[PDB]
DNA sequence: GCTGACCTTTGACCTAG
DNA sequence: CTAGGTCAAAGGTCAGC
């Protein structure tokens, strides 16, 4: 999913 | 045989005079850009000039025109220090990949590329950057490995599901031999951040920059080595060595997690799930 | 007159009226291989006044003035550069020396596998690492080593040297490779001999070999150092491998930023290629055990000797 | 190994 | 930023076939 | 008369102060 993506999110 | 400005030590004519090196430069940057003289007291321009031009030296024979700053290991060091059987080792994995995404954002140049860039380069080389972290993190321990959990994993234990021999991969190409050199923190995360910076990647949105950025790691990483370690002549290009025995540890590794995986027996924390199924 | 630099001529030299400096100039060019890079347009017009500037300009002047390249007929540490030279030209005759032919047997699209360019590439593959171990012996200290360990390190490397070389056979323009006898194949053909899935990555590395633009020598030193690695399993004296491997680096450092003073990066771009071969021969290996079935005699004694 | 040692001597 | 010790490259001159 | 080879004298780099 977007697990990383979000993890750089902020 | 002496030179005919200041009296030092002179291998042959130069622009007409017998010479030496330093009242050579000095006049070619001279005429390039427009007092007791000895090699002692030098260092006036009338005097320095005006002897050479006096000696004879002659301006129409000067031809026409023929640890860094943007990498540095600065960077790396604050980077290291900034986030630094099967079961236990995936927990540790899934542990340290937040960490990992956490290491990427404090490499110089990692923040401005792109949304894509991002994930494809940080869940392309995941699995060598933490067997790296942990590889460099077992250098005390003999025969056996350090996890981010303080766990010590190792002999018939680590042996004991039929994946020990992926291990001693590990201790004997990559744990003994990082020992054996003795690989400062900074090394570690230049060639980390040379693994990072992969431009090889599938998907890659202009790679050239992420080449580039391997160009500098590669430039920073081996300046360093000239600064830290000027005794060791094959310091950077045996340390590069390090990559093929990374990756080909890095392959089976993953492939063993894959079976794992599509076996449905070891339980596998979901950010760790994401990186194996793209 | 000099037709690159409008200078005063010395005679005839190489094929176009030119001065002395021009001569030593593609003289020293050629001799030593040497790359050259320009930092502008390599627009730079060459004359009297305007001389170096460029040096890709000078000698792209004296390629377009037509100055013929087939006319042109630390030292510690360079010696066994020269010999390791010597010893990969004289165990893999270079792709511009072959008189190349051509064969049609399942060039087309592709199948399984061929039987018979599976038969005449299993001569050639035999040959090849024949000669393998002959470049092996002629490395220094190579032979005065233990017979286990020399082993050892040929059956590692042997589908490195062999894909490295292969990949040094490459033709862009046809997207073809020339085996050492001269037999051409093209990409179909490559596959239909046994290549299969390899074939792919493989033809993938040659380009990637494409703007490295190495040489002979880069090409046997890095041949030498896939073949002396102290990280190889079952070594019984790893040590002193390591240690005869590091003077094969250093050499081939100081090699790869003698022929490029403008490009002070292609040596660890050089020397990260294994981390591709790594992988390629990694599956090449076990790419055998694939084709143990599909062929209905048996594997040619030294390729599953030194393959398994 | 036949080939390797025959080879090698 | 200038300095100067240390290295590479150029080209006029030379010898051989 | 043109190859290849030589080496004084141009060029350049870059720690160290
Ligand atoms: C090499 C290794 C494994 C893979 C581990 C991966 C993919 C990441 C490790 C991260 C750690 C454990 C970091 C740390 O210690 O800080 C597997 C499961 C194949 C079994 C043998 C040991
Ligand atoms: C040995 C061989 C294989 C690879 C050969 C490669 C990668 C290059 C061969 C080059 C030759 C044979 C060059 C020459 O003719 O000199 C593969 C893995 C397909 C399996 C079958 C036997
Ligand atoms: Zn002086
Ligand atoms: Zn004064
Ligand atoms: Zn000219
Ligand atoms: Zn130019």
């Amino acid at each position: 999913h977007k697990i990383l993506h979000r993890l750089l999110q902020d | 045989h002496i030179c005919a400005i200041c009296g030092d030590r002179s291998s042959g004519k130069h622009y007409g005079v017998y010479s030496c090196e330093g009242c050579k430069g000095f006049f070619k940057r001279t005429v390039r850009k427009d007092c007791l003289i000895d090699k002692r007291q030098r260092n006036c321009q009338y005097c320095r000039y005006q002897k050479c031009l006096a000696m004879g030296m002659k301006r129409e024979a000067v031809q026409e025109e023929r640890a860094n700053e943007d990498m540095p290991v600065e960077r790396i060091l604050e980077a290291e220090l900034a986030v630094e059987p099967v079961t236990n080792i995936c927990q540790a994995a899934d542990k340290q990949l937040f960490t990992l995404v956490e290491w990427a954002k404090r490499i110089p140049h990692f923040s401005e590329l792109p949304l894509d860039d991002q994930v494809i380069l940080l869940r392309a080389g995941w699995n060598e950057l933490l067997i790296a972290s942990f590889s460099h993190r077992s250098i005390a321990v003999k025969d056996g490995i350090l996890l981010a959990t303080g766990l010590h994993v190792h002999r018939n234990s680590a042996h004991s599901a039929g994946v020990g021999a992926i291990f001693d991969r590990v201790l004997t190409e990559l744990v003994s031999k990082m020992r054996d050199m003795q690989m400062d923190k900074t090394e570690l995360g230049c060639l980390r951040a040379i693994v990072l910076f992969n431009p090889d990647s599938k998907g890659l949105s202009n790679p050239a920059e992420v080449e580039a950025l391997r160009e500098k790691v590669y430039a920073s990483l081996e300046a360093y080595c000239k600064h830290k370690y000027p005794e060791q002549p094959g310091r950077f290009a045996k340390l590069l060595l390090r990559l093929p025995a990374l990756r080909s540890i890095g392959l089976k590794c993953l492939e063993h997690l894959f079976f794992f995986k599509l076996i449905g027996d070891t339980p596998i924390d979901t950010f760790l799930m994401e990186m194996l199924e793209a | 007159p000099c037709f690159v630099c409008q200078d005063k001529s010395s005679g005839y030299h190489y094929g176009v009226s030119a001065c002395e400096g021009c001569k030593g100039f593609f003289r020293r060019s050629i001799q030593k291989n040497m790359i050259y890079t320009c930092h502008r347009d390599k627009n730079c017009v060459i004359n009297k006044v305007t001389r170096n500037r460029c040096q890709y300009c000078r000698l792209q002047k004296c390629f377009e003035v037509g100055m013929s390249k087939e006319s042109v007929r630390t030292a510690e540490l360079d010696d066994l550069t020269e010999k390791i030279r010597k010893a990969h030209q004289e165990t893999f005759p270079s792709l511009c020396q072959l008189g190349k032919y051509t064969t049609n047997s399942s060039a087309d699209h592709r199948v399984r596998l061929d039987l018979g360019l599976w038969d005449k590439f299993s001569e050639l593959a035999t040959k090849c690492i024949i000669k393998i171990v002959e470049f092996a012996k002629r490395l220094p200290g190579f032979t005065g080593l233990t017979i286990a360990d020399q082993i050892t390190l040929l059956k590692a490397a042997c589908l490195d040297i062999l894909i490295l070389r292969i990949c040094t056979r490459y033709t862009p323009e046809q997207d073809t490779m020339t085996f050492s006898d001269g037999l051409t194949l093209n990409r179909t053909q490559m596959h239909n001999a046994g290549f299969g899935p390899l074939t792919d990555l493989v033809f993938t590395f040659a380009n990637q070999l494409l703007p490295l633009e190495m040489d002979d020598t880069e090409t046997g030193l890095l041949s030498a150092i896939c073949l002396i690695c102290g990280d190889r399993q079952d070594l019984e004296e790893p040590t002193k491998v390591d240690k005869l491997q590091e003077p094969l680096l250093e050499a081939l450092k100081i090699y790869i930023r003698k022929r490029r003073p403008s490009k002070p990066h292609m040596f660890p771009k050089i020397l990260m290629k294994i981390t591709d071969l790594r992988s390629i021969s990694a599956k090449g290996a076990e790419r055998v055990i694939t084709l143990k079935m599909e062929i209905p005699g048996s594997m040619p004694p030294l390729i599953q000797e030194m393959l398994e």
